[PDB]
């Protein structure tokens, strides 16, 4: 019962955390950003490779935290600070700055959220024009091998909503995922040796367990 | 309208809760479904699938396919030791990368039967008798042939039977305190003229239908 | 599915941000207003731009934040703010100052909001003696080319709600749009050319489309 | 009365969630609705729209209504080609612009079947024959009339009919790997004493019933 | 018990709101009503009267 697909698969899990500024000299410390795969957090990965072919929607939680900037200015009097998330489809305009025109196109949708209220959250279906995700391909993109453009699943994008010059402060998102109404197909060996990058298979030739004494030995009973 | 009391646990994110979404992309009708081949319902369908067991596990050849082989030697040994250990999946090192090694060092409990195989790969022509002996635990290991036969036992021949099965009963988990399998030269092994004078056994591990497991948690190979 | 009007058209956009202080010497900057239309919105204006006639309800939510002014004085200890959030309708009194009379009159609704509350949000109605909202008119107003009168849908203002001599304060409030249970007519062309400014449709003269090599070009097959 | 507790989520604002809202005239019966020509439900009823392809996208005649005319040639040129293009609405210069490559560019997964339709434009008195040529995604473009021939083809007699009708059945989207449509001399042009001796073709797109569309976002040309 | 999530637009005062309220004085019973002549349900029954017109406003 514990040990069923559902129970072994959907869980919790932070998989990114990201900081951010209003102000600043750099222009892409300004947002923060990410790619949603399954590929860089080692946990999660490697209970999922378990199965060759998957089916699942995700749901997504932002933790969001601030801080003024230990520059110099105090005595301020703030209201409460205001956050844009933002989902990119797969086949959508990225931003590029903070003020581009892509953080008001009307087919990417849009959070809107204030601090001190409860954390916020979206539900993004199956979106793949197949019929399954794949976590292993032994082809062509058209060339890199591994790697098939079917498994594309969008990004997030994380704003300050503010007017025009405004003060300075420092904020963190940290990104709860959780997979739901799993489905899996084909069986595989489970990953024996270390992962090394977040896109390939490499690996470092691995023993295949660890040694005893003889192949009598058999420790003294209590 | 309709009078409403908040009660503790509001606005708190819960790691595991269990709730209704939003959904980020309402008008969007998903792919359905293929009939792929190969589905999974339960983790227990990989665990009751057999796996080659490397008993060999000394020094020397942990990275060869050398770990696989039990040998048995030419000439007259009619009472020496072939192999022994305890059986301990999950934690001995012999078992514990297995597919059902694998498996059970997800949970932190578990309990069920076990089942072992055993495979003579020599020429057709060689004939002899092996003494295959358990020992329950809480048990010390045999140590001649004499009281190996005094318990439960099985006398295979080779010239009969190509392979032998074993269902062992009380499996669970935490200078052991578990049973253990040892292996006796009954006869030695007697060919013709021109068959190689060498020979190997291999042994297979698998769970028996009654298999259960709790307290999902994290591994620790990764 | 997804192709459908309302799931084309019916999706919030923030398409006004304003900044209002407390305390100045302009008396301009004590309140910040705006008139509803979705002409200066590009992206929502060339995806209502594809219909002649549209009819649609409005639901417009408020997210507000403040700040203490950096001019001098610390050491404060202050309430949550209160702001007042004004709809005018069509043929109502436009206020001119922060102290006048019309922010009190009885038939101009009006939403009272502390911070650290949820934010705050109003429904409109299809408001017009016509019988559609019309995005392109080829008259004159009675003289104005291109506009005509039946397309008002009325205004929103929003202040401080302190008392006498208050403190310095900026707030900042962003308002985002949302039409619903929409009906269009009469489909057109999309807009080919940039716009130039928010009332007309003046445009300079674009190309059909970018050139390729020649009319027998195709490019190589992977 | 009633004991309640607040889950997470609460007090958020999700820019794409569904709630009930008050209203702010509650006291006003609005203007019922007239029953206009032309109401749309879908925008699959504007795809399927025919509307002309600029084919003609070279050099020195961007601007002008000559990009839309295919020109045919005086005297005997009975192999040569007169056009060719990949078939990729969305992404390709030539389908880009019409009515059915705008509505793709919303989207970004779409598949379907797609009608070509073919006019001759000359005077009454002329006659020859043309041959039309279709090769599939992941075949290269014929080099010679005889070869077009030899796959996928309907011969044109333009004495007979004055347009021809092509339905094309495997079109999605991502050196293209698209099918791709040629246009052959069979025989060249024949007329009479005293009429023009060159003349055009033009070229209708549109979609089939059978027309799909996924993940709203936002189009590249605003 | 009851699992319970909040929505947006919580805790906020909407002007133009219609819920429950309670009542501060709940041991009261009112007075009854009185059947007052001349009672009106529209304002349209006040612009149906005749009244007289300035046409000399100069």
């Amino acid at each position: 019962s514990e040990s069923s697909i559902e129970n072994f698969l959907c869980r919790s899990a932070c998989v990114y955390m990201g900081e951010y500024h209003t102000t600043n000299t750099d222009t892409s410390k300004l947002f923060a950003s990410w790619t949603i795969n399954a590929r860089r957090m080692v946990q999660m990965r490697r209970k999922l490779e378990l199965f060759t072919y998957v089916r699942f929607d995700m749901e997504v939680t932002f933790v969001i935290t601030s801080k003024q900037d230990q520059g110099t200015q105090l005595g301020q009097d703030m209201p409460p600070l205001t956050h844009q998330i933002m989902y990119i489809p797969p086949g959508g305009p990225i931003p590029k700055s903070v003020t581009d025109y892509t953080w008001q196109t009307s087919t990417n949708p849009s959070i809107f959220w204030t601090e001190g209220n409860a954390p916020p959250r979206m539900s993004i279906p199956f979106i793949s024009i197949g019929n399954a995700y794949s976590n292993f391909y032994d082809g062509w993109s058209h060339g890199v091998y591994g790697y098939n453009t079917l498994n594309h699943m969008g990004q997030i994008y994380v704003r300050h909503v503010n007017g025009s010059s405004p003060l300075p402060m420092t904020s963190t998102v940290r990104m709860y995922f959780k997979p739901k109404h799993v489905k899996v197909w084909v069986p595989r060996p489970p990953r024996l040796c270390q992962y090394k990058n977040a896109s390939t298979v490499n690996f470092t030739p691995t023993n295949i367990t660890e040694k005893r004494q003889s192949i009598n030995y058999i420790p003294e009973t209590v | 309208g309709l009078p409403v009391m908040n009660t503790p646990g509001s606005n708190q994110f819960l790691t595991s809760d269990d709730f209704q979404s939003p959904s980020a992309m309402p008008q969007f009708d998903v792919t359905p479904e293929l009939n792929i081949p190969g589905e999974v319902q339960n983790l227990m369908e990989i665990a009751e699938v057999d796996s080659v067991v490397p008993v060999n596990n000394v020094e020397g050849k942990l990275d060869t396919m050398e770990i696989y082989r039990i040998p048995v030697q030419s000439g007259n040994h009619q009472s020496s030791q072939v192999f022994g250990f305890q059986v301990q999946p999950g934690l001995d090192n012999v078992f514990k990368h297995t597919l059902l090694g694998e498996i059970l060092n997800y949970y932190a409990h578990w309990s069920g039967s076990i089942k072992l195989t055993f495979v003579f790969c020599g020429s057709a022509m060689a004939t002899g008798k092996f003494l295959l002996a358990y020992a329950p635990p809480g048990a010390n290991a045999p140590k001649s042939r004499k009281d190996a036969m005094l318990g439960t036992h099985i006398i295979w021949d080779v010239g009969l039977q190509s392979s032998c099965v074993l269902c062992i009963p009380w499996i669970s988990q935490t200078y052991t305190s578990a049973g253990n399998v040892t292996c006796w030269y009954q006869t030695g092994i007697v060919v013709p003229a021109g068959t190689p004078t060498s020979c190997s056994i291999m042994c297979f591990v698998s769970a028996c239908n009654d298999f259960s497991v709790r307290l999902l948690k994290d591994t620790p190979f990764i």
